[PDB]
């Protein structure tokens, strides 16, 4: 049983037609303090799996080193582990969900939520989130922290239903997630404007974008707003 | 008098131990293999026998690969050359795992030397 210290907010994602795309922003907060802008929480397994990790750092480097070993351990005695026995999206999901539980059930959680994200062999998307309780769910759309509450519902006006998906572009996904990372900005007191994302699209492969910035904000009507009532001036 | 190569950990009267030796033996009657040096790196080649033409290939792969970093290949007793390399790959990782950077050849060489010769104490 700990508390955590060093803090990443939202992971955000979606699937559209040909993959999935998934976001966070480079920031380690302590408490208020936003102390670290530099923290890459998208972590790539291979080229079909991309890992982002909300909540305790540390705990998300130990979980990072994880899924370097997994990588490492796959590839002896295989020669297939470059084609057929490459590490797929989902064994890397159920390793971390069957981790995640069993710390929750040992009463010292990895204290993190988790979105996995990439496209299968055969070419399915997958799309799954685990957190420090060991709970598990799919959705067309998933996101942690306040992602959930903000996020989600922007995502959700584009795909709302699993018939949504092959009708989604990459264009248009990516359009979504870029807006939601900015409304995150303007509402969430521990973001950051720095962040990463990435696309793993079943025939483009991964395609990982590091150093964004949120543009495009409106701030100019802040000069009209005077007082919190009567005040004219 | 005789019998000093019936256990494995017993100095002969000249200051051998033929259980060793013997192990040796078990090296020698297997199939060949080598390294070789390079400017910037090392390569490993080995032989395998194609006792028949029910044999898979390329498909009964001997050398092996302990992190990332390391290749390794044996003669004689095979499930032995492969219990080593476990042997090696645990010991390799928690040395990256500790010290962060992952494990130099000798630092590596040693461990599998310690461990080696450990077999040959009881």
């Amino acid at each position: 049983t700990q508390q955590p210290i060093v803090t990443g907010t939202s992971v955000i994602s979606m699937k559209y037609d040909n993959g999935v795309i998934i976001a966070a922003d480079n920031l380690g907060s302590y408490g208020s303090l936003l102390r670290f802008n530099g923290v890459e929480r998208l972590i790539p397994v291979g080229d079909n799996t991309v890992v982002g990790i909300s909540g305790d750092i540390s705990d998300m480097q130990h979980i990072e080193r994880l899924l370097k070993d997994l990588v490492t351990e796959n590839a002896y005695d295989n020669p297939l582990a470059d084609a057929e026995e490459a590490l797929e999206p989902s064994y890397i999901f159920e390793y971390l969900a069957t981790v995640m539980y069993q710390r929750r059930s040992k009463m010292n959680p990895l204290w993190n939520a988790i979105i996995v994200a990439g496209v299968q062999s055969n070419g399915d998307q997958f799309l799954r989130y685990v957190n420090l309780l060991g709970v598990t769910y799919s959705s067309p759309t998933l996101a942690t922290g306040f992602g959930a509450h903000m996020a989600n519902p922007l995502l959700r006006k584009v795909v709302d239903r699993e018939s949504d998906i092959p009708k989604t572009t990459v264009q248009v996904a990516e359009e979504a997630i870029v807006n939601a990372m900015r409304v995150l900005y303007y509402r969430d007191a521990r973001s950051s404007r720095n962040f990463s994302l990435a696309i793993i699209d079943k025939n483009t492969g991964l395609t990982f974008k590091k150093n964004l910035q949120v543009e495009n904000m409106k701030w100019d009507f802040a000069k009209d707003i005077k007082g919190y009532g009567t005040q004219k001036i | 008098g005789t019998g000093y190569d019936l256990s494995n950990s017993v100095f002969s009267p000249d200051g051998r131990n033929f259980q060793v030796e013997y192990a040796v033996k078990a090296v020698e009657n297997g199939t060949t293999s080598i390294g070789i040096k390079c400017n910037d790196g090392v390569v490993f080649a080995v032989e395998k026998l194609i006792t028949s033409k029910l044999l898979v290939p390329q498909k009964n792969v001997k050398i092996q690969v302990v992190d990332r970093h390391i290749g390794c290949v044996y003669s004689g007793l095979i499930p032995d050359g492969r219990h080593l390399v476990n042997r090696g790959r645990e010991e390799a990782a928690s040395f990256k795992k500790l010290y962060k950077t992952p494990i130099p050849i000798p630092a590596f060489a040693d461990r599998l030397g310690q461990y080696v010769q450990a077999h040959t104490l009881y």
